[PDB]
Order: structure tokens, then C-alpha cells, then sequence
């Protein structure tokens, strides 16, 4: 019951330890052509696809509240990339899937939430960090946390050199317990793929 | 129509009042109304 | 752009004459020598259209005069009645507007020439 | 209505500092200007220095200028004016006060509301 | 007894711009007519729209001449109705006196040549995402352009796109901060043929969907 | 009731679910657009101020529920008491636009001016942070409703009509110290 698989382009993702999908905001991206950029928009459906990223290492001297943070978009090194510096407007939304293996048997939680125009959070709005879309991983239940995003902003088409309107965060809710019998360390990553990305003003070159 | 008392119309026309939205969704309200009740598993009352 | 070499250039003495020659290898751009005062900015003297009409500065008009030969791909600049003052450093490269008399700050100059009249 | 507590009076020579400070008893919504007066001994009051709440638009008299200072506390609800340099002809009784009902600053030195009793300022030399 | 009212505080004040008439004072006058008036215009834009205006390139001259050089960049200016080529239109006059424009920008090239004179020209529109704007038409080719040569038609009429973020721009560039937010507009020169002093005249007027949305009044008096 | 916690869907259990009942509410008082419409002050006044929404008290009833928000928009009223005229230009305009009588100008009354602005940011929303920059902690200098002048201005009163707010962030609270819970003065009558 609990076996997901994901397509995103030419690349799929599969697991049997899933607790849903989590839609944040929307379930679908509003409208892509706006005023703003006078019909000379298009979309790329190649750039549309996973990457990996490494976020941490969840080992047990973590305590309560430890934050790890990752702005998005990164640093992309293929097709994504040549769109970013190849065009001056972009815009796409987000389709995260964050992994922690360990064993059944261990302890602890983790939240994974995706917060619009990240600040700093202080040690008491910790407290609150579930008003974002979120979920949770527990090695006791699940290995996968899956959370999909659409594009929003003040402005309808964004330059990503100058502003990142997503966050991805990890953070610490119980500090991980393990026994002689238990993985000793986790490790996790993201998986990452843009969704509905559209382009307009395209740049001369530098060669 | 939040804080507004007087049954009168305004004396101004709506387009000098205040601005006029352009077109070209209640989220919260939706994931609230669609949050789970009842119970799990069986009952024996 | 272009690589263009040039000679002619020595010591002479007030009354002499010269003649220096430039050979470049890009293109029919119009032509023209530069020359660099001792101590003063780099100012255009005399420019020549593609196969045609020439220009030159009102102080060197009349005693200097420019030719171009478009097959061995050459232009040549003849100074007669020299005087102390034309001694400098004589470029070639191109111009633009040889009516105006518009010099280009283009790109690179090759130093080759070097002229000292004396009296 | 409104009472006013004055601190930090007493007696310096000259070179010193001081500072004197001033809380109203209630904590009304208003944008009152705390200011502060002195009385010469055998002379009458005459201004010093006063300061708006809202912001920090202080008033000055033309006697001390460069040697005074006054600030507020947002927090405490509190005024504090910094004396600096005292001469000994500053040896006066120091007066705070309200002026709560108009608070432009062409008027902020001539018209104040509640006074509170002054304090003892007394140089040496 | 009589209707009670409250004199509201705060209101009544005057207001330069309120939407409210006086009283009159003067009853029963007649104009004399003027049925069926010549060259009425009741919209700047219509104006801006029908007459376009000269553009003001360096010595001050309304044309961009080609050049004997192997330097193929024309002109190169701002896409800013304060920009320093605009600064004699028509479309920045009227564009001064407000807050924000959203719209297309229209850009006109007249021949002015002799018969026996050819030449090729190019026009690349190049959004803000770059420091420096390019300097060769192979370079410029990737970004929104246009070519064209000379002959009977003597014309070229070319659009700027709005592109930008925000659904309206400033009409005025704020500081001494570089990188003018919109683009650049950069003529080339391809080739030309026998075109030694054959010049290029430039001139702008409001596209389709042009708009200036908040009357200001910003000039020291 | 007993669900996957870890899936994050909301859970709403009744009292009936041991024999209780679930009574009628009213939440006219916590609506968006009721709670933002009151006049909040604004605390740093200048000779020229530029109107800027994250400039109310960042614990005050509207700037802590307006900081509660990422985006938002909004109509404005301002309530001003100044000396001489007023003059307001809207968002985009030079700041030498403020010494001339053709923008809203308003020639002062005796206690003083109330007014009704518009929404002139070129923005569809306006936002309360910003992760990032707008030229080649801050945010961007379009982010605002205008700006105000006068000879001296003494206190500023803003109000938000038409209302609208997105995506809720954290809200706090007064912390406790070291008790069971805040205990402060209740009004009371005397005696």
C-alpha cells in the first residue's frame, strides 16, 4: 500500500516506505503567461528532471532544533544550469524528496518543511516551524519524505541570481536514538526536480 | 466587507475609493474543511 | 583584427624628406598615419579613403602627401620639408571618417617607426 | 492626571557630569514632549531642553547646546537629560515637564502641562 | 426639531486633486461654438502613437553614420525613457510627468543614402542580465533582433519588447546604481556597400499596448 | 482517534468522541480582512516619510499579524498631523517630486487630515521578507505606499483596507519565565 513511484521527465524514483504526498499552497501552478513578459515566454521540458544533494548527517550529538537549510535553485550543473545563465527572467516550481535510511530500529524525528523567502529563524519560532508545508521522518515508520511546491513571488517571472523565493530545511524534533542494533549514523539527501519551468528574455553569449 | 458599519452607499464612485483589481482560492479554509474526524480501526461503544 | 608592420622612419636633418611604409593584411579599411608628440596625445596627420580621396591635418597639408597601393597592400606616406617639430613616433592602423578625420581607438598598434629630424 | 518622577539630581563641581531623569506615572497613548526647565537662584524658570516621544526631535536652548544631551527610553517610558561639562553658573533648580496637548516643534518650548516638583542642581567650583 | 450631524474630523480639508466641484457664481453664459475643430487630441498616447520623434545621438544628431572601421556598433542606449538618447522626445516629455509604464516601445530607421549605396543593418533588444552589453552582431545574434538592407523602402520599423519582472517599470532611474534595470538596444552595422557618409536616422513613438499609469509633478519650479 | 503522524494531515477530533457535543461558533473577530481594518501607529515620523507597512511595532496588534504573513496586499488610510501642507507622491517618484502642488496636496485643517491612498506598487503583492536583492534584513526599496512631507509631521496613524494575506509564519508570544503560567494585571473596578 505504501509503494510510491515518481516520473519526473526521462528519470523515476521509487519507494516502499511512503506517507504521501504533501501539496503545499496549491495543487497546481497558476498562470504561466502574465502581462509582464508579452508573450515571448516559453517552456523547457528537459530541464525538468532530478538531481541529487547532500544535506547532512543526522547523527545522535544533534539536539532539538538543529537546522539545515538548502536555497533553491542551486547550483545546477546541466541543463537547468544553461537556463539559468542563458536566460535573464525564469520560472518553475519544486517536487523534493528528502531520504534518511537507517534501521527500524532506531529513534528520533525529523521535519522537513519548504519556507518561502527564508530569514534566519530564532531559537523560540522553532517552535512554529510546521506552518510550512512539511513532513516528518521517522525511522520507526518511514525513509521518505515527499513535499511538491508550485512558483510563487511577488514578481510573476524571477532572476534567480539575485533571489531564491524557496528553502528546503531539515530540521532536528527528536534527537536520534540508536542501540547495538541500530545504524549508529544517518545520512541524508535530497532529490530534487523543477516543475513547470518557463523562460523568457534570452541573453547574448560570452563566447 | 470587513469593518465597515453604515448602511448608506458611499458618496464617491467605487473607482476613487480605492484601486480596481484586474483578473487574468481559499487554501487554508479548503485544508481545514478536509482535515480527518471520527476514529480508526474498530469501535465498541 | 589585423596585423600591420611598419618602416621607413630614421634621422634626418630640417629640409630632409621621407618615406615611411606600412603593409597590413586585413581587409581595404581606409588607412591613415598616427603620430605621438614627445609628451603631447596621439593625433591623426593625414588618412586615404579605399582607393581614393585622402585628408589631411591643416598643419602637415601641403608638405606631406599619402598614397595607397592596393595589390602589394601597402600605403606609403612621402614628408618632404620636414621641420623640428615633426619628430614622434609614426603609426598606421585604421580610420574611420578620413572627412572628419576621426581616428580609431580600435585596438592594438604596432610600434615600428620612429622619426628624429634634427637642427 | 499625570504625575511626574524626577531622579537624579545632587551636587558635582565644576568638569562633571550629570544626569537627571524623569518617568510620567501613567502610560497614556500620547505623543507627549518631555522637557526640562531651570530656575536660577533669584531668577526666573527659563527652557533647556526638550523632546518629542514619537521620535527624537530635541529642542535646545542657545545656553547649552554642545554640552547637553537628551534622549528618551521607548522600553521604560522614560527621559534622560546628560549634562556635560557643568559650569558654575548651571547651579539651578531643574524643572521637568509634560506638554501633552500639541506636539509641533515650532511651539515645543512654550507651554507645558504638568510639572512635577523640581530638582536641587547645585556646581561647585 | 431639525436633522443632528456630526462634523467629521479629518475631513473637509482641500485636496489639489479631489474629485469634488465648487459653487458657482456666474449663471447663463454661452460660449461661442467651435462645431467641428481642427487636429483635437483627447489622449497623449494618441499623440505619442501617430508622431514619432527624433532620437539624439552623440554630437547631438538625429543619425547614426556608418563607419569606415572594424567597428560594427552603431549605437547603443538604455532601455529608459530617462536614458540620454531620449532626451529629446516627445514619448520622455510626456513620460516624465509620471510614476510607472508598462508597454511596447517602437523604433524607426530611415535610409538616408544615395541610390548607389547599400548597407545592412541589425537591431538586438538585450534584457539586464549581463554587466557589460556586446559589442559584435555574431555575439548580440542570441538575444531578440532584426536584420535589414537598403532599396525601395526606406523604413524599418522595430518593436522593444516589455520583458521584466515586475508588470510595470519606473520611468526614471533612481541613483547612480549601474545596470539600467530593463535592457539595451544596440544597432549594428552588418555590411554596406559604397556608404562612406550615408547616415541612419532614428526616431521613437508608442507601441499598441504603451501605458503611463501615475501622473506626478517631479520638476524643480 | 490514531493516525500516521508523520504524514502531516491535519486531524480534527470532536468531544464527541467520548458523548460531548460540538457547539456553534462564531469567528467574525479572527477575519483577515475585519482584524487588519483598525488605525495602528507609526512611531518614527520625519519631515519627509516614506509610507512602509514593516514600520508599525513588530509587536503590535496589526504589525505582529502583518509580520504573521509572507505576502500580502492592501489599500491604505493615513491619518497625519502636520504643520503646513502635506504633500504625497506615489510609489516610483522622484523625491524632489514632494516640493510641488500638482501631486496630492492637502492644505491643513485644524485637528488634522485623514485620507483614503491607493495601492501604487508595481508589484502584485507586497512581501515582508526577501530572500535576496533588487539592484546590481532590507527590502527592495519598492516595497512601500508612497511618501508624505511636511514642514514637521507629529504623529502618523495607517489602516489597511481590502486586506489580503498569504502564507501564515510563526507568531509569538510573551515567553514565561520561570512560572506555571503569565499572570499580569486584569482591569478590576476599585474598591
Amino acid at each position: 500500500d505504501r509503494t510510491l513511484t515518481t516520473r519526473n521527465g526521462h528519470t523515476t524514483s521509487t519507494t516502499q516506505s511512503s506517507v504521501g504526498v504533501t501539496y503545499g499552497y496549491s495543487t497546481g501552478e497558476d498562470h504561466v503567461s502574465g502581462p509582464n513578459t508579452s508573450g515571448l515566454e516559453t517552456r523547457v521540458t528537459q530541464a525538468e528532471r532530478f538531481f541529487k544533494k547532500h544535506l547532512f548527517n543526522w547523527t545522535t550529538d544533534k539536539p532539538f532544533g538543529h537546522l539545515e537549510k538548502l536555497k533553491l535553485p542551486t547550483d545546477h550543473k546541466g541543463v537547468y544550469g544553461h537556463l539559468v545563465d542563458s536566460f535573464a527572467y525564469m520560472r518553475n516550481g519544486w517536487d523534493v524528496e528528502v531520504s534518511a535510511v537507517g534501521n527500524q530500529f532506531n529513534g528520533g524525528c525529523l521535519l522537513v518543511a519548504m519556507v518561502p523567502e527564508w530569514k534566519k529563524f530564532t531559537p523560540r519560532e522553532k517552535y512554529q516551524l510546521t506552518l510550512f508545508p512539511h513532513q516528518f521522518i521517522s525511522p520507526r515508520t518511514n525513509m521518505t519524505a515527499h513535499i511538491t511546491v508550485p512558483y510563487l513571488g511577488v514578481n510573476r517571472y524571477d532572476q534567480y541570481k539575485k533571489h531564491k523565493p524557496w528553502t528546503l530545511v531539515v530540521m532536528v524534533v527528536s534527537p536520534l536514538t540508536t542501540s547495538s542494533i541500530g545504524a549508529t549514523e544517518i545520512k541524508v539527501y535530497a532529490n530534487i526536480a523543477p516543475t513547470h519551468v518557463h523562460v523568457a528574455g534570452e541573453l547574448p553569449s560570452k563566447e | 466587507s470587513g469593518n465597515t458599519g453604515s448602511i448608506i452607499n458611499n458618496y464617491y464612485m467605487q473607482q476613487y475609493q480605492n484601486s480596481m483589481d484586474t483578473q487574468l482560492n481559499d487554501w487554508f479554509s479548503k485544508l481545514a474543511s478536509s482535515a480527518f474526524s471520527g476514529l480508526f480501526g474498530a469501535l465498541l461503544a | 583584427q589585423v596585423q600591420l608592420q611598419e618602416s621607413g622612419g630614421g634621422l634626418v636633418q630640417a629640409g630632409g624628406s621621407l618615406r615611411l611604409s606600412c603593409v597590413y593584411s586585413g581587409g581595404a579599411y581606409s588607412m591613415g598615419w598616427y603620430r605621438q608628440a614627445p609628451g603631447k596625445q596621439r593625433e591623426l596627420v593625414a588618412a586615404i579613403t579605399d582607393d581614393g580621396i585622402t585628408n589631411y591635418r591643416d598643419t602637415v597639408k601641403g608638405r606631406f602627401t599619402i598614397s595607397r597601393d592596393n595589390a602589394k597592400k601597402a600605403v606609403y606616406l612621402q614628408m618632404n620639408s620636414l621641420k623640428p617639430e615633426d619628430t614622434a613616433v609614426y603609426h598606421c592602423n585604421t580610420v574611420r571618417r578620413v572627412a572628419t578625420l576621426s581616428g580609431s581607438s580600435s585596438g592594438s598598434w604596432g610600434q615600428g617607426t620612429q622619426v628624429t629630424v634634427s637642427s | 492626571q499625570v504625575q511626574l518622577q524626577e531622579s537624579g539630581g545632587g551636587l558635582v563641581q565644576a568638569g562633571d557630569s550629570l544626569r537627571l531623569s524623569c518617568v510620567p506615572s501613567v502610560r497614556t497613548s500620547d505623543n507627549y514632549i518631555m522637557g526640562w526647565f531651570r530656575q536660577p537662584p533669584g531668577k526666573e524658570r527659563e527652557f533647556v531642553a526638550a523632546i518629542r516621544r514619537s521620535d527624537g526631535t530635541t529642542k535646545y536652548a542657545a545656553s547649552v547646546k554642545g554640552r547637553f544631551a537628551i534622549s528618551r527610553d521607548v522600553a521604560k517610558n522614560a527621559a534622560y537629560l546628560q549634562m556635560n561639562s557643568l559650569k558654575a553658573e548651571d547651579t539651578a533648580v531643574y524643572y521637568c515637564a509634560a506638554k501633552y496637548q500639541s506636539t509641533f516643534y515650532s511651539t515645543m518650548d512654550v507651554q507645558y502641562d504638568y510639572w512635577g516638583q523640581g530638582t536641587q542642581v547645585t556646581v561647585s567650583s | 426639531g431639525i436633522v443632528p450631524v456630526a462634523c467629521s474630523d479629518g475631513y473637509g480639508g482641500l485636496v489639489t486633486t479631489d474629485p469634488k466641484t465648487a459653487d458657482p457664481v456666474y449663471g447663463k453664459v454661452y460660449n461661442p461654438p467651435r462645431t467641428n475643430y481642427p487636429g483635437r487630441f483627447t489622449n497623449l498616447l494618441d499623440v505619442a502613437e501617430a508622431c514619432p520623434t527624433f532620437l539624439c545621438f552623440d554630437d547631438g544628431k538625429p543619425y547614426v553614420v556608418t563607419r569606415e572601421d572594424e567597428q560594427r556598433l552603431l549605437a547603443k542606449f538604455d532601455v529608459s525613457l530617462a536614458a540620454k538618447h531620449m532626451s529629446n522626445t516627445y514619448l520622455s516629455g510626456i513620460a516624465q510627468y509620471y510614476a510607472q509604464y508598462s508597454g511596447t516601445i517602437n523604433l524607426h530607421f530611415m535610409f538616408t543614402g544615395s541610390t548607389d549605396s547599400k548597407a545592412r543593418y541589425m537591431v538586438a533588444y538585450v534584457p539586464p542580465g549581463v554587466e557589460t552589453p556586446p559589442d559584435t552582431p555574431e555575439r548580440a545574434a542570441h538575444c531578440i533582433h532584426a536584420e535589414w538592407d537598403t532599396g525601395l523602402n526606406s523604413k524599418f520599423t522595430f518593436s522593444i519588447p516589455y520583458v521584466s519582472a515586475a508588470d510595470y517599470a519606473y520611468t526614471a532611474s533612481d541613483v547612480a546604481e549601474t545596470t539600467n534595470v530593463q535592457g539595451w538596444v544596440c544597432i549594428y552595422q552588418i555590411t554596406h556597400g559604397k556608404a562612406q557618409n550615408d547616415t541612419l536616422v532614428v526616431s521613437v513613438s508608442a507601441g499598441k499596448d504603451f501605458e503611463l499609469r501615475l501622473p506626478i509633478d517631479p520638476r524643480t519650479q | 482517534t490514531t493516525s500516521a503522524g508523520e504524514s502531516a494531515d491535519p486531524v480534527t477530533t470532536t468531544v464527541e468522541n467520548y458523548g460531548g457535543e460540538t457547539q456553534v461558533q462564531r469567528r467574525h473577530h479572527t477575519d483577515v480582512g475585519f482584524i487588519m481594518d483598525r488605525f495602528v501607529k507609526i512611531n518614527n515620523t520625519n519631515p519627509t516619510h516614506v509610507i512602509d507597512l514593516m514600520q508599525t511595532h513588530q509587536h503590535g496588534l496589526v504589525g505582529a499579524l502583518l509580520r504573521a504573513a509572507t505576502y500580502y496586499f492592501s489599500d491604505l488610510e493615513i491619518v497625519v498631523r502636520h504643520e503646513g501642507n502635506l504633500t504625497w507622491v506615489p510609489n516610483g517618484a522622484p523625491e524632489a517630486a514632494l516640493s510641488n502642488a500638482g501631486n496630492p496636496t492637502a492644505y491643513n485643517k485644524a485637528p488634522f487630515t485623514r485620507l483614503a491612498l491607493p495601492y501604487t506598487a508595481p508589484h502584485r503583492v507586497l512581501a515582508t521578507v526577501y530572500n535576496g536583492t533588487s539592484k546590481y534584513t532590507q527590502l527592495p526599496a519598492s516595497f512601500n505606499f508612497g511618501a508624505i512631507r511636511a514642514t514637521d509631521i507629529s504623529e502618523l496613524l495607517v489602516r489597511m483596507k481590502r486586506a489580503e494575506l498569504y502564507c501564515p509564519r510563526p507568531l509569538l508570544a510573551v515567553e514565561v519565565t520561570a512560572q506555571d503560567r503569565h499572570k499580569q494585571k486584569i482591569i478590576a473596578p476599585a474598591k
